[PDB]
């Protein structure tokens, strides 16, 4: 299941060496090992670059490099070429019906400078509440590079019903833009005390809280 | 990748 | 010089089937019996829907099957649900430890209806305010096929400036979701009657227009 976590972005400069880790969940544990590394490019398809946790098959440059400790996989990508940039995913299989993977790694050879999220809440219209109606909304913006992770929170227990996250945009700024949106009931809004989003970037997190009001 |  | 052949889409229609070959050599796909199978969504993570010739995991959907035909491995879907659209990826063993994947295949599922776009137009949260920025997200969502174009009005005249608009991105119901935002100061968002947000959908126009007046 989606159970093996790793980083929405991780990017670097022509030489620099960046890290992925695969933390996986309680994962697949007496001392699991079939932990693999692919890399997907734009629109080919995944090529398996590291396997048996630190064995890299024939083709791949030493370049790049496995691990593991505990619940954290790593992959090194030693001194970073341009080619590097595109999606990494981790794989751990548990047992034979499950595979599981990662949630995918964004390399990025970085181009322009380097932009945290602008994170913006929305709590229901009461014209809204007046359709009978809640949605609420996180406007992602102004953020480089281009992969963003959206959490949300009812009173801070994880709400994975009613989310939506857009895909990451391009604006006429050349920095990204993602919206996570969360439709429920005015009962459902109104008896939480608060809403989180929480959006992570490159081990930036920005959580939002938003609390419901009324007079509609 | 399982087995091989 | 190679990779598992695939063709690069396969057609079907709510119901009926497909089947999506993988073709292979002598030294790969038919020469070992592992021969394995991918759904990935519009840029998801990868899901193991077949492992081995024909088997599912517990936990995989309908008609998910596998016929390995000599060096050709078949990928038959029946029971088409709009859910399935994605890009399908095959994969056999090669010896010495190695795996080659497939070319890949998007399969569209024809025959699914369209949805014009529920527009929630959302005014600037009292905070954004207490702060002196003030934002206004139009969200457009649950929309079918993903086109759609977003305009603002500036209360009757038009605003083709400020405008940052995410297009669209397939929802968990093989629907899209595309937002539109513009940037005023509380000063500009003081100044007008209305601002109103405009999406054109297969010529249908659906136009929301928001008011300071709310509650929260």
């Amino acid at each position: 299941p989606s159970a093996l976590t790793q980083p929405p972005s991780a990017s670097g400069s022509l030489g620099q060496s960046v890290t992925i880790s695969c933390t996986g969940t309680s994962s697949d544990v007496g001392g699991y090992n079939y932990v693999s590394w692919y890399q997907q490019h734009a629109g080919k398809a995944p090529k398996v670059i590291i396997y048996e946790v630190n064995k890299r098959p024939s083709g791949v440059p030493d370049r790049f490099s496995g691990s593991k400790s505990g619940n954290t996989a790593s992959l090194t990508v030693s001194g970073l070429q341009a080619e590097d940039e595109a999606d990494y995913y981790c794989s751990s299989y548990e047992g034979s019906d499950n595979f599981v993977f990662g949630t995918g790694t964004k390399v990025t050879v970085l181009g322009q400078p380097k932009a945290n999220p602008t994170v913006t809440l929305f709590p229901p219209s009461s014209e809204e509440l007046q359709a009978n109606k809640a949605t609420l909304v996180c406007l992602i913006s102004d953020f480089y590079p281009g992969a963003v992770t959206v959490a949300w929170k009812a009173d801070g227990s994880p709400v994975k019903a009613g989310v939506e996250t857009t895909k990451p945009s391009k604006q006429s700024n050349n920095k990204y833009a993602a919206s996570s949106y969360l439709s429920l009931t005015p009962e459902q809004w109104k008896s939480h005390r608060s809403y989180s989003c929480q959006v992570t970037h490159e081990g930036s997190t920005v959580e939002k809280t938003v609390a419901p009001t009324e007079c509609s | 990748x399982x087995h091989x």
